[PDB]
């Protein structure tokens, strides 16, 4: 069991994006608490969402986190040039804690 | 077989907030009392959207209202580990947040609509004003004149909600003498004042009290004057003024407290983001009176508004005639203010209004481990989701004291002398002593009410408190019954 | 507007279990009724010090408080697998078992600490009390003449707390015809019966009652005789017989019973150790005395000690004077006992008393395994710290008999009949029904307070009591509107 | 000549209040006892 990304999309700067995780089998309910990550290149990764729709401080209110269907998606609107990163999505399944995507470049064009 | 005539208002189509005029038209010989129908309509706030979490919204009364995210206090800046939080209705049903026309506010009515209503009426005879009160003199008269008897009559005329007595079913006990089994009793309200998704239409019976509704020998004829120039005219009250709401969704918090125990407090704060109530609508608005077929009390009132601190003198001279028995009643102004989320709950109280929550948990010890089985390995705090608000009110007054011109009359007594004592010993039947201890009456006369003679008869207003400051005003209200003479 | 005037106490300085003296002086022309207003300071128990465990201390009345081991019950000799104790405050607050300075006892008021206050009331004319009465014609006369729109105000006046009515919030409900959104109503008490860990100051204002008291017309006049010679005589109760212990501390009992459920349960059992309270000192004694400007009932009362079984005639030769309308209270000697816990709460009742108590769980069944899941695994019994306990006044008579010099007059009469049908029928609005049923009346004449004219009246006092034997006795208090003759 | 329904309606309405504990004895009728429970924490919110 593990959880899968899309490799990419490609965004244009001010416009909006979403990005999707999902489980290889089942549905992401939200007690599998989905959390978002970015890490920029050469740099950390941050949290950006945890528990599916709330931000810690510091992070800007373009971020917007929800599930839909059967998948956790990640929102930006207006995203700037400075979201040009590597998103990463992670699910808390019950035995295996956090399993964390592959990862998503996310392209600012 | 005396009938009651059916007159309809003088201007026609009446709204909250506005002027109502009511006519006294020639269908009998003399009329008695007159009593003032209304329908209010449906109440129902508008529809609004669940919060996203995280967001913090303000709200009313100077309160900003937080949903918070997981893992926060209330203060959505402040950590407090294990916090999570969830959107739940009153009654413990889900919201699912973020859907938008979910949350619906539960609405109120002030308790007592029917006084609050009638605001300010008045009596007029081609202009000059013959009777002219308000709602704190018909709150007053509840107060002391209306019987416990008739207080369960009064409280359905006025659209009060009564308290339901219904039983549990039998139960263990114990019986210690130095085994048998009982039924316990709880009270329960379905009224106006319950906080309903849809408040249904509610009937006003209002009491119109004048100086000539009391006995029917002093009842004026309709031959003596024109029934064209006898005119009502009655201030309405305000919709926001009637009816308040109550918040229809909460903000659940579960907490897992890690250790041993570890315990789970579960709480519930309110999410008060006010609607748009829709428009009352006032329906068969009747005014009924009892034309029958075949020396005064006129009662002079009035209010006056005060802000000095620990002597507080109030010299009046509209008050000529002779005063006998009289009702006086210092409201904080905070009670009737809109700034008061209580307001439309206290403003029939002649108090400091304060309020004892209780929050009854539903605690229960869980031990796990049928080893170590001394401290349990689990605990649960379930609140209830709306706690328990006892009203108190709390004394305004310390010493009232009311100076003659010349003689020192009333000086310095204590509240509870003038609040409790007094309506105890003088009045007889007629006269109950309220619950309220701000509201109070100053004697006069030896037989209040015990038989129809004066007795006794005749001006400061003067009150040593400690709660009116610079910030804290109050509200003084009157009601005497004094004599007038009528040819 | 006639003036109270204050008169202060003649002997000055008063004390709990000590006499106090009244005069009264000449200010204006007749003199009415008369109020004693008396302010009695904090109340607080003594710090105590929380005993070590497995240590049992004697108690109070006979109790051997234990605080025992862990492993064993109440008893500290009787095993008992899985007990755990803690110490906890009445509020559920550690208490960290060794610590001294940290156990403080709540304080009690006394049921009507106004009535108990005035033991003994008598009026002297140099010497040769005219009149006499003690707390239980006071307690009498509130049960039965004191109406109910009146009864807010006497429990005011004589520090009696009121229950205050507040509400917790919308509800689910069902409706079942062959759904609604309701409130639930639940009353609760703050006045000075309620265990406090600080009483605060109190005002009690007593009424004083004589035979010139009732009516303005029968008041004497204050120039017929010399002021001088007018003193009233009260006996203040002890400090100890108004001012009550509340039990500070709680041994919670934890209890681990093994198998399948694995129940938990938690009980609590007080801890009443007596203090020492601080002396109240009496602030502001003063007598309110009506001096407005400008045949008789005396109430002859007596107290009587009785300890016979199954047949009590006792004769009295006091009574001369006719006698209307009669109250007669037989009230237990264990109801104001020393030895009797609820001494406080149970002395105004003339019915024998006993204790139903409410020991509400709050039971839940929890299950680990989500495969067995049909008998709970685990369970829950945490019951609250304060049970709740109803006082019940069982009948004290069987049947009364009232027999005349030649003829039978009362005889043999059931207990309900002379404690509920004649306060019913006979009395009017005046007399009301006692909740009581040991108190009762004997009626005389059919018109008791319907008008001012003697229409009926005038001895022993037998009852077949099953609850006075050797060891239980009883106190017959009697208070009879007689006539008397003035000039 | 009545009926029970004559004794309940004057019973409703002419009845005292101060007397119904009194009737409700007589017909043999439960009378609501009240006890009361102890300390409990609360609160106080003024403002």
């Amino acid at each position: 069991q593990t959880v899968i990304q899309e490799p990419a999309m490609s965004v244009s700067p001010g416009g909006t994006v979403t990005l999707t995780c999902a489980w290889s089998s089942g549905s992401v309910t939200t007690s599998n608490y989905p959390s978002w990550f970015q890490q920029t290149p050469g740099q950390p990764p941050r949290q950006l969402i945890y528990n599916t729709n709330s931000r810690p401080t510091g992070v800007p209110r373009r971020f917007s986190g929800k599930i839909s269907g059967n998948k956790a998606a990640l929102t930006i609107t207006g995203a700037q040039a400075e979201d040009e990163a590597d998103y990463f999505c992670g699910l808390y399944k019950r035995s295996a804690n956090n399993i964390f995507g592959g990862g998503t470049h996310l392209t600012v064009l | 077989g005396f009938e009651y005539n059916k007159v309809r208002p003088h201007t026609g189509t009446p709204t909250l907030g506005n002027k109502l005029t009511f006519g006294i038209p020639q269908y009998g010989d003399f009329f008695h009392d007159m009593v003032g129908h209304h329908i209010l309509g449906a109440c129902h706030s508008s529809w609004q959207d669940a919060p996203i979490q995280g967001t913090s919204q303000m709200g009313a009364h100077g309160q900003l209202q937080t949903f918070p995210r997981n893992g926060y206090d209330w203060d959505n800046q402040t950590p407090l580990e294990g916090a999570v939080y969830t959107l739940v209705d009153p009654f413990g049903r889900p919201i699912v947040p973020g859907t938008k026309n979910a949350y619906r506010n539960l609405v109120y009515y002030c308790e007592y609509p029917g006084e609050r209503l009638y605001e300010n009426v008045r009596f007029d005879v081609n202009g000059n004003s013959l009777d002219e009160y308000s709602s704190d003199v018909t709150t007053l008269v509840r107060k002391f004149c209306i019987p416990g008897d008739k207080m369960t009559g009064y409280k359905h005329l006025v659209g009060q909600e009564v308290s339901v007595e219904g039983t549990s079913g039998p139960l263990l006990c114990n019986i210690h003498d130095l085994l048998d089994i009982r039924r316990n009793v709880h009270y329960s309200c379905n009224g106006p004042q319950t906080p309903k998704y849809y408040q249904p239409p509610l009937a006003l019976w209002i009491k119109l009290r004048f100086w000539f509704n009391e006995n029917v020998n002093l009842a004026i004829p309709s031959v003596s004057i024109p029934f064209g120039e006898r005119f009502i005219t009655i201030k309405l009250a305000s919709q926001k003024d009637l009816v308040n709401e109550f918040p229809g969704l909460f903000v659940r918090q579960s907490r897992f407290i890690a250790g041993r125990p570890s315990r789970r407090n579960i709480r519930f704060k309110p999410w008060f983001i006010p609607g748009v109530i829709n428009e009352i609508s006032l329906t068969n608005n009747e005014l009924y009176i009892n034309n029958l077929f075949v020396l005064i009390r006129v009662h002079k009132t009035q209010v006056t508004h005060t802000n000095n601190n620990h002597h507080d003198e109030k010299l009046m001279s509209a008050l000529k005639w002779p005063i006998e028995y009289m009702f006086i009643g210092l409201k904080p102004t905070w009670n009737i203010s809109d700034q008061n989320p209580h307001q439309h709950r206290d403003w029939h109280k002649f108090g400091h209004v304060v309020n004892a929550i209780m929050q009854p948990t539903h605690h229960a010890e869980i031990s796990f481990q049928d080893r170590d089985t001394a401290l349990p390995d689990a605990c649960s705090s379930i609140s209830d989701i709306s706690p328990v608000t006892y009203p108190i009110t709390l004394p305004i007054i310390k010493n009232i004291s009311v100076t003659a011109h010349g003689i020192n009359l009333i000086d310095k007594f204590p509240s509870k002398f003038c609040s409790s004592y007094i309506p105890f010993h003088y009045g007889g039947n007629a006269i109950k002593t309220p619950d309220d201890p701000g509201a109070m009456m100053i004697t006069f006369a030896l037989k209040p009410r015990e038989e129809y003679q004066p007795s006794g008869h005749i001006f400061y207003i003067s009150w040593d408190t400690d709660y009116v400051g610079s910030i804290t005003t109050a509200d003084l209200v009157v009601s005497a019954s004094a004599i007038n003479f009528l040819l």
